[PDB]
RNA sequence: GUGUUUUCCCCUUGGC
């Protein structure tokens, strides 16, 4: 029966059962396996043969893909501590055919060849975790909740940000003001992972007889009138012209808008004459005549609309496709149909690490192939019969992709500054919440510096799919993004079994319509190929949606969009595409009953699943174009029930909207009682909330890490932070908050802690730092060594204390070490200078532990991380999950901390006009549900939109445990006792610390080290470096007329400096002060010499103009 | 990491004198007592017990910086009555006061047994 | 100087205890890297007491210190 | 006359690894081994 | 990770309850009846209890040796 | 060589109390007890020796 | 010499040795290694998965009980 | 009695 309300248990046995069956990071992991299946093979497959004095024909079959392997299975945990990089052999069968004169070919097949190395992402299909128990994991050294979906190139955790793109193979009609065009068709195609590149069309209409459409053709510089390019397709006739444009000839309007562009094209009719018009605009036009029709005739056949067909399907097939483009275009200038908006997420699809590694495997490969034809060439044509084992230069994929994936410059190294940069950044193992996020976040390659709004906006059509909430507030604000919780980002499927099933069903193939029948028709669009039209588009949307429900012709990821105000079916399959189930809904009632939520409880009990709920036809991935089409309740009883009817025909209902929320959003509590701006600062300093952020930390070593003492569960939770796992590495404690005023030490976003809860650790965290150094051979006399040094031998050696360390040459774990401590003893023979590594300077902490071992270089190797444990102080960056932040301002011992009746003194108070302007009144109904939950004894409900929450409600229960309904106390002073006049908001709140600690900032100069081009301080901390009294502190002082501290600022604590300059010329002199003689060369005077007090940096900035030949000639007079 | 270290609340270090006088010159017969390393437990309940005596005028105590371990107690008496004998009074009838609790309590412990 | 880089014991004073090492010391005074606190502290010279941390023997080879039991050939 | 006893990543058995020596455990000969702990007088104040 | 030994906000040794608090659990007490059972009458102090996740079973899962 | 680091081990160490009823009021601050390391009239010594021979 | 004498699956490294254990049963085609490798995993399967309860045996089953009571 | 030294560019992330 359905389910009568009572839902929510429901409603949450669904998404649990999703996150059973579909991990966090399914959008990398899919990605990934489909491209090492199909992709990789894909691609070595559709290489063509290679060939050439005889030829030889060389060709690739049935590629191969061992396990990871080190040369044995290296198992993740040992790459990443030995900075290898975790990657599995990829082989391919090869045959060689050489044949030559006489008839005498041998077909030898070199089997199992390799080509090299592929990096492995974890937890993969071919990870060698993979279905790996937690037992096994746990003897790994795995962490049974680390995701997976992230590569270790030379040790780091390397994410693959899902890159945001247009859309291929569909067209786009915009308007781009300030240009000669009104409107602008633009396609972007692609056939199937071609190592081409997208080839880009654009067919616009220039504003301004007026209307003239052009069509912006690839490889071609002008941009030749549309008709002569249909002309080129072989349509002679200005009526076989125009029925691909104009599908009724019924419409005068299209028609006498088309007139002027005939009008520009009436001089051409035969296709011969078009041609050459066509290949006379080429990029490189060849001198005779046939060589540029040849050019262009390739150009059509294989550069335009390649997404269409190439060869026989050029002059019909695609020459319907260009019409359509035309007729879409004419549609928009008539207004008929609205300009596509650029930035409406249907018309997006997301590069994963799928299509991220296909393009670079289809860069890297071909490159081998090119080099193995050098190779042949070289020899085979200088008739010596090549090996083609030696030709396979390995390194080409091999170091490929390990570079790519390192420095995620995606292209060649050769010509990276031209690439994409970024789409490879090194894992945030912060806190798992950032580990998480990082894994699911999506990036919009628009530039940033591009001052435009629109595409950083937070458009309507991210519903579901992408966190409303969790963006960087910096310059990357809305560009980076993140997935929504059951977000799934579509993997891809072939069309061929779509295209197949179309053929059935009275379907009318594009090559055989009469097109009379286009003007009646539902046009349909496979991947946007134009493929056919259907006189009856109201079966085909129930029979394929219906297979859809079925999982069998149509896999759930394919969406089936109907247009029914344009006659358009389009239905993509292709991957990319970001997705997110909902539950059916038919005639009012929902298809998920009572059934399908009793078999889910019993799950593994019964091994059903929700790929039983997708394959019953109850819940459906639907995507963002496909959402235009649904109509979508929200849920059941409050949008499906007889009130009077809003529309009562809903299609689709939403599973539970706090879905929409992502991972680091999703764990704000009462999210929809905040100020948005304010879910997103806790969606930003929840990527920061110091915690466990993996269970197996103590093998990590991480450059950074931070880990809690005593990290909680909290006392409130939103159930989607069940599947976030956060109840199992949390980051943060609930901490007895009272939000009042008190001493004024917390009051501009300050918070004022207990010292004696402090002394009990609260909050207390431990900090680890990651100093790694190997050894090599630096030349034939030089070469490294672990060694303590002696003063004796080694030369260079700094003022340190060397015996810390044993004779190892490496601290031992459990040993007290502070800034400018030598860590790593290392020694370099020129007798040795000194190069060993020391603690950072003023970092102080202890050995935690020492690791030895070889790189891949085969040369001793060790990795250091030193513990230092950081107990709160004044300063200390602490946040509440609802964007409330504030530096500890004070620290009062339990006894001047006020208290309630009881001896409960807060433990965190926050000053209340931390609540007024910000209105996070999300924070104020965790304080009251966190009270109620500790004193009730479970854990409160925080999930945004459950109505059956409120304060009221809260309130009640507040109140039968013989507190103060609101959950105001009365307090006493700590100081006097005396009872505080106003009662104060005190109750359980979950904080978070934050790795923004004090001690990592506090920074101080007094004549430190120098810049050696310039003369002035150092930049940063690190460096022990001087702060920037930059041009507008030069500003500041100029307002306040400060000379003699603008003069000192800006010079005297800088860059003091001093030459001797000529009398007679301005160029700066020679001067031995040494022996107190000076000299101008060019005047040859000696007395005609003065002092100038000088900046350095002036100084240099002169000899910087005097070599490009200009005499700054500074004269005292 | 440049912390003070915790004994620094109640530990003096040498030279620091616990009580310091100092006549106060604004008005006659006003002095102010600047105790070292002590906090409100001992500046409050002097001042409330100040407040008892009627031949003090003014009787009052801070603490400057709550970072710093330092309380002024400053007096002012009628000009038959030093505030440097307020403050012993004020302190000698306060252990009494202590005292007898001490020894009441001491008493009611064990009349709570078998009472 | 001949008290720079040992471990010390702070043997007077409010540190009474605390373990450190001498990053530095003058006549009057070493700064003792303390083991615990993430801080050193400049303290008078006459407060600390030298601790060491060494191993005798150092002979690993053979000490049998007779021995485990040598089982007999005609006992089986 | 102390040879630098490291403790092996896998078997957890200790490992005599002196000067110009490759790095194996002799029981498995896994790569990676980590230093014991020190010595030295280490002194909490359970602050 | 491991329970604290005392509550933060007031003192009370909350450190020898993590045990009896899941055998209370495992006779099937409910979650603030074993609160109410083991003594733990401040909020402050309960929240010491409910809010602790015990991840060192899951670190003592992996092995130094055996 | 448990899974918690040594000055997790010993702050918890510190937490746990200590039935000094009677002898706190005759110990000596150490600061102030005259004598170069800890004394039983200035302190109370504690082991802890522990290792995990079982599964 | 020293593993000739001496076992190394029941090392803690035991999902390795599956891992080893399953891969020399796919490099083969006989199906008699292919058998003796499938008997040799279960065993060590067996093995490592008593190992773990008995080290499991106390106190994690304790919290293993009480969560999926709990649930 | 011998004692302060010592890398850069580029990208990414983060702080107000
Ligand atoms: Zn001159
Ligand atoms: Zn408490
Ligand atoms: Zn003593």
């Amino acid at each position: 029966e359905i389910t009568p309300d009572l839902w929510q248990e429901a409603c949450w046995i669904v998404i649990s059962s999703y996150f059973d069956e579909k991990g966090l990071v399914r959008q990398q992991l899919d990605s990934f396996d489909e491209f090492i299946q199909m992709s990789v093979q894909r691609i070595v497959e559709d290489a063509p043969p290679i060939d050439l004095p005889p030829r030889y024909l060389l060709k690739f079959e049935q590629i191969y893909l061992s396990k990871p392997t080190h040369w044995s299975p290296m198992m993740p945990n040992e790459a990443r501590l030995r900075n290898l990089t975790y990657s599995a052999p990829l082989y391919v069968d090869i045959t060689k055919t050489v044949i030559k004169e006489g008839e005498e070919q041998l077909q030898t097949q070199h089997q199992k060849t390799f080509i090299g190395k592929i990096p492995i992402m974890l937890r993969s299909t071919y990870c060698l975790l993979n279905g790996l128990t937690d037992r096994d994991l746990c003897e790994l050294n795995e962490c049974p909740l680390d995701p997976g979906g992230y590569f270790i190139i030379n040790g780091s955790e390397k994410v693959l940000i899902a890159q945001e793109k247009m859309a291929t193979n569909t067209v786009y009609v915009f308007a781009k003001k300030d240009s000669k065009y009104a409107y602008t068709g633009e396609c972007r195609s692609c056939l199937e992972n071609s190592s081409r590149p997208t080839s880009t069309i654009w067919v616009s209409m220039l504003a301004r007889i007026g209307q003239r459409i052009v069509a912006t053709l690839p490889y071609i510089k002008q941009e030749v009138p549309i008709i002569i390019v249909f002309r080129a397709l072989g349509f002679v006739s200005d009526r076989d012209i125009l029925e691909h444009i104009i599908y009724d000839f019924e419409d005068p309007e299209m028609m006498e808008m088309v007139k002027p562009s005939l009008d520009e094209a009436f001089v051409i009719q035969e296709q011969n004459v078009a041609l050459n018009f066509i290949g006379s605009r080429g990029a490189k036009p060849g001198v005779t005549k046939e060589k540029r029709i040849k050019y262009a005739k390739e150009v059509l056949q294989k550069e335009m609309l390649p997404h269409v067909g190439v060869s026989d399907f050029c002059e019909t097939k695609k020459a319907y496709f260009l019409g359509y483009m035309v007729h879409r275009l004419l549609l928009a200038a008539l207004g008929r149909r609205e300009l596509d908006d650029r930035d409406h997420y249907g018309n997006k699809r997301l590069d994963l690490a799928g299509p991220l590694l296909a393009f670079l495997f289809r860069g890297m490969f071909k490159n081998l192939l090119k080099e193995v034809r050098i190779y042949a060439q070289k020899f085979i044509d200088r008739g010596k019969d090549f090996n083609l084992e030696l030709a396979i230069k390995t390194r080409i994929i091999s170091d490929g992709l390990k570079y790519s994936l390192a420095t995620g410059n995606w292209g060649d190294q050769k010509k990276a500054h031209q690439a994409r940069a970024g789409v490879s950044q090194v894992l945030n193992r912060l806190t798992f919440a950032s580990t998480l996020s990082h894994l699911r976040r999506l990036n919009s390659p628009i530039g940033r510096d591009g001052k435009l709004a629109k595409p950083r906006q937070l458009h309507n059509t991210l519903w579901g799919m992408v966190c409303p909430a969790e963006t960087p507030e910096g310059h990357a604000v809305g560009l980076v993004k993140n997935l929504a919780l059951m977000a799934y980002i579509s993997v891809g499927s072939q069309p061929s079994p779509i295209l197949e099933f179309l053929e059935e069903w009275s379907m009318e193939n594009l090559e055989e319509i009469s097109p009379a029948a286009i003007a009646d028709a539902t046009k349909i669009f496979v991947n946007g190929c134009w493929v056919g039209i259907h006189k009856d588009p109201e079966q085909l949307m129930n029979t394929l949606r219906k297979l859809r429900r079925q999982m069998d012709i149509i896999v759930s990821e394919v969406s089936m969009i109907r247009d029914i105000r344009e006659r358009e079916i389009r239905i993509y399959t292709d991957a990319g595409r970001i997705c997110r189930p909902l539950l059916i809904v038919e005639k009012q009632k929902l298809l998920l009953k009572k059934r399908h939520i009793d078999q889910l409880k019993e799950r593994e009990y019964n091994n059903y699943s929700w790929q039983d709920l997708v394959a019953s036809g109850v819940v459906e991935y639907i995507d963002t174009l496909e959402e235009e089409t649904v109509m979508l309740a929200m849920t059941p009883d409050d949008l499906q029930e007889k009130e009077v009817a809003y529309c009562s025909t809903y299609t689709h209902c939403e599973i539970h909207p706090s879905m929409i929320l992502g991972v680091c959003a999703s764990i704000i509590p009462f999210p929809d009682h905040n100020q948005s701006p304010r879910n997103t600062y806790q969606s930003a300093m929840g990527k920061q909330a110091m915690g466990v952020y993996i269970t197996n930390f103590h093998v990590r070593m991480d450059t950074l890490a931070h880990v809690l003492y005593y990290p909680q569960k909290p006392l409130v939770t939103t159930r989607s932070m069940e599947y976030l796992r956060f109840r199992e590495l949390p980051a943060g404690i609930n901490s007895i908050v009272a939000i009042a005023s008190y001493t004024g030490y917390n009051q501009e976003d300050s918070v004022i802690m207990n010292r004696s809860a402090v002394d009990r650790g609260f909050f207390r965290s431990v900090f680890y730092r990651s100093y790694k150094e190997q050894e090599s051979k630096k030349g034939f006399d030089q070469e490294e060594v672990f060694e303590k040094p002696t003063r004796e031998t080694c030369q260079g050696m700094r003022h340190a204390i060397y015996d810390k360390l044993d004779d190892d040459g490496l601290i031992a774990p459990g040993v007290r070490v502070s800034g400018d401590d030598v860590i790593i003893g290392k020694t370099v023979t020129l007798t040795k200078r000194d190069c060993s590594t020391f603690l950072r300077t003023s970092e102080t902490g202890i050995v935690d532990q020492v690791m030895v071992t070889l790189n891949q270089e085969g040369y001793k190797f060790c990795k250091i991380r030193v513990r230092s444990v950081r107990i709160p102080q004044i300063g200390d960056k602490f946040a509440s999950r609802h964007g409330q932040k504030g530096t500890c301002g004070i620290q009062y011992r339990q006894e001047d901390m006020p208290f309630t009746c009881e001896g409960i003194t807060p433990d965190i108070i926050i000053n209340p006009h931390a609540i007024p302007s910000r209105m996070t009144i999300g924070h104020l109904i965790e304080c009251l549900q966190g009270k109620v939950s500790a004193n009730k004894g479970e854990i409160g409900d925080a999930t945004p939109f459950n109505d059956a929450v409120n304060v009221q409600k809260i309130s009640n229960l507040l109140s039968d445990y013989g507190y103060h309904l609101r959950g105001n106390e009365v307090l006493y002073n700590g100081f006097t006792g005396r009872k505080i006049t106003s009662q104060i908001f005190i109750g359980p709140t979950y904080y978070q610390r934050l790795k923004h600690m004090v001690d990592d900032k506090i920074h101080s100069r007094a004549r430190g080290p120098i810049q050696i081009l310039n003369r002035q301080p150092m930049e940063g901390r690190s460096r022990d470096g001087g702060l920037r009294f930059g041009e507008m502190e030069r500003d500041c002082q100029i307002a306040h007329g400060a000379a003699q501290f603008l003069r000192e600022r800006l010079f005297e604590a800088s860059d003091p400096y001093q030459v001797h300059v000529c009398n007679l010329c301005g160029i700066m002199a020679i001067a031995n002060t040494r022996t107190h003689t000076y000299e101008c060369r060019g005047c040859r005077n000696k007395t005609q010499i003065s002092l100038v007090r000088m900046p350095y940096a002036c100084k240099l900035l002169f000899q910087e103009l005097m070599s490009m030949s200009i005499a700054p000639r500074m004269m005292s007079v | 990491m440049n912390a003070p270290p915790a004994f620094e609340s109640f530990l003096l270090f040498e030279g620091e004198k616990k009580i310091t006088i100092n006549k106060d010159t604004k008005v006659p017969n006003a002095c102010l007592f600047t105790i070292n390393k002590e906090d409100h437990t001992l500046g409050n309940i002097i001042k409330s017990q100040l407040l008892k005596d009627p031949q003090v005028l003014f009787a009052g105590y801070k603490v400057p910086h709550p970072l710093e371990h330092k309380i002024i107690i400053r007096v002012q008496t009628t000009p038959d009555y030093s505030p440097q004998e307020a403050f012993t009074n004020a302190i000698t009838d306060l252990i009494s006061e202590l005292s007898l609790l001490e020894e009441r309590f001491r008493v009611a412990i064990k009349d709570k047994q078998e009472g | 100087n001949e008290l720079i880089g040992q471990t010390v014991r702070i043997s007077q004073g409010p540190y009474k205890g605390y373990i450190g090492v001498v990053k530095d010391a003058t006549e009057s005074t070493a700064r003792v890297e303390l083991h615990s606190t993430c801080q050193t502290i400049s303290v008078d010279r006459q407060r600390l007491t030298t601790v060491g941390s060494r191993r005798p023997g150092g002979m690993t080879s053979t000490y049998g210190r007779y021995g485990s039991q040598t089982p007999m050939y005609g006992s089986g | 006359q102390q040879p630098m006893i490291y403790i092996c990543g896998e078997c957890h058995t200790e490992n005599e690894i002196k000067s110009r020596d490759p790095i194996r455990c002799r029981e498995c000969g896994y790569r990676i081994m980590y230093k014991k702990r020190t010595k030295r007088l280490v002194v909490f104040d359970a602050r | 990770m491991i329970i604290p030994v005392r509550c933060f906000t007031c003192g009370k040794i909350v450190g020898n309850k993590w045990e009896a608090y899941l055998g209370l659990l495992q006779a099937e007490y409910t979650e603030g009846d074993a609160l109410d059972a083991l003594g733990l009458k401040r909020y402050c102090c309960r929240r010491m209890l409910l809010a602790h996740v015990d991840l060192i079973e899951k670190l003592l899962n992996y092995a130094p040796l055996e | 060589s448990s899974v918690l680091h040594d000055e997790f081990i010993a702050h918890r160490l510190g937490l746990i109390p200590l039935t000094s009823d009677d002898i706190v009021d005759k110990l000596q601050y150490s600061r102030d007890c005259t004598c170069e390391e800890f004394c039983p009239e200035c302190s109370v010594e504690f082991t802890l020796d522990v290792r995990c021979n079982e599964d | 010499e020293k593993e000739r004498f001496r076992k190394a699956p029941p090392n803690y490294a035991m999902k390795k040795t599956q891992l080893l254990k399953e891969k020399a049963m796919a490099e083969d085609l006989g199906d008699q290694d292919k058998a003796k490798q499938i008997q040799d995993q279960l065993n060590e399967l067996e093995e490592r998965a008593e190992a773990l309860d008995r080290q499991r045996t106390k106190n994690i089953s304790a919290i293993s009980y009480i969560n999926q009571r709990n649930r």
